[PDB]
């Protein structure tokens, strides 16, 4: 799914 | 950028990143890695965010390349997608170089090296989500990571947002490459019952920053289960 | 790109659109212009649809670093300020480029002289943008307009998309430009009004394609006026 | 103000 966006 | 000083290639990566220059970016924090000295907290961000953006665009681009070549099952789409792929390699190759040499074995305090080892996992992620060696680089993913968690297991508290986001994309490596679903839930679910009830130690900037990666968390559970 | 076949650089190119990677594709583009071939509708609007991309970013970039620049008034944000600019120059100078060797000069239909024309006005007004020989450059991008202007009032119905196109960029040119406000809102005012007067010719779909260029020229006149 | 866009 989702990860970390990162800014 | 060896005859550029240290403090203009920061200067700059943080132009870079007004501008929406990520290629850029990822040079100059190169280049300021290069230079030998260790990393401050916001100078090892302004490296992730840099390079995460790069890989990011390269990895959008593979799966797009991978959906229409897998349709398509001439040599052109698997060409292309074979260049994109060589590509995203190179950078998560050069990612993980500056990691060894030298970032990792300099960072002693548990911020940095979680941090860097945390790095270290996600790149060996992207490597794995291009590979069909795809074992070997499998387990040096889960190796670094797990040295990130119990790291930071051991010397964090369970709503730091670097110990938050290393288990978010723990769990993610443990969906999406090492098929593993039921780990991947276990998880994120004991990381956010764990900071959820480690809250209440938190001020009101900290506590914004622990519940916006919580969420995310919870975002995936909600997807997964 | 001297070793790959004609069509699979236009078939690259159209999967490197897809796949949102725009150096690619211009890439790709300039290899297919210097097979020596003339190009297509469809790989005209290639060409067109990758340079924009490439050096929009490039303009993107330019104009947040020339703020910060204008606001900071060390030399760190004038020097990647003047990097992207010569980045974007070296750009405009290939797809200028590509246009005098030899695209313009073997385009005899009425089509493909005005498109490559006003992408020669397009990309001088670029230049325009960032340059302070600024005369002569603002004088080639206006006379490139001009000579599309007078092909496209003689050869093409005025709802036709690529004169309806031209004359909004020379409206733009212009107003941004020339310091011509006056004459920017007349060239579009008389755009709108000749095309609304010929849509009553126009098949469904080509009314599509005329009816959302005239909005952008009303969207202007209502900024303008 | 705006030029046309190109997709
Ligand atoms: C991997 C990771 C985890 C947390 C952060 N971080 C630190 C402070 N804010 C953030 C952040 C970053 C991205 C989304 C949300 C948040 Br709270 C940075 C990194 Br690389
Ligand atoms: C400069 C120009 C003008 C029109 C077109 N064109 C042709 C067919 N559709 C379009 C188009 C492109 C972008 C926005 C709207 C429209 Br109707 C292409 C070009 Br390069």
């Amino acid at each position: 799914a989702g990860s970390i966006p990162g800014r | 950028m060896g005859s550029m000083e240290r403090a203009s290639l920061i200067q700059k990566a943080k132009l870079a990143e007004q501008a929406e220059r990520y290629e850029d970016m990822a040079a100059f924090m190169k280049g300021a890695v290069e230079k030998g000295e260790e990393l401050s907290c916001e100078e090892r961000n302004l490296l992730s965010v840099a390079y995460k953006n790069v890989v990011g665009g390269q990895r959008a681009a593979w799966r797009v390349l991978s959906s229409i070549e897998q349709k398509s099952n001439g040599p052109e789409v698997r060409e292309y997608r074979e260049k994109v792929e060589t590509e995203l390699q190179g950078v998560c190759d050069t990612v993980l170089g500056l990691l060894d040499s030298h970032l990792i074995k300099e960072a002693g305090d548990a911020e940095s090296r979680v941090f860097y080892l945390k790095m270290k996992g996600d790149y060996y992620r992207y490597l794995a989500e291009v590979a069909t060696d795809k074992k070997r680089i499998i387990d040096s993913a889960r190796s670094a990571y797990q040295e990130a968690m119990d790291i930071s297991k051991k010397e964090m508290p369970p709503t730091n947002p670097i110990r938050l986001g290393l288990a978010l994309n723990f769990s993610v490596f443990h969906y999406e490459i090492a098929n593993s679903p039921e780990e991947a839930i276990s998880l994120a679910k004991t990381t956010f019952d764990e900071a959820m009830a480690d809250l209440h130690t938190l001020s009101e900037d900290s506590y914004k920053d622990s519940t916006l990666i919580m969420q995310l968390l919870r975002d995936n559970l909600t997807l997964w289960t």
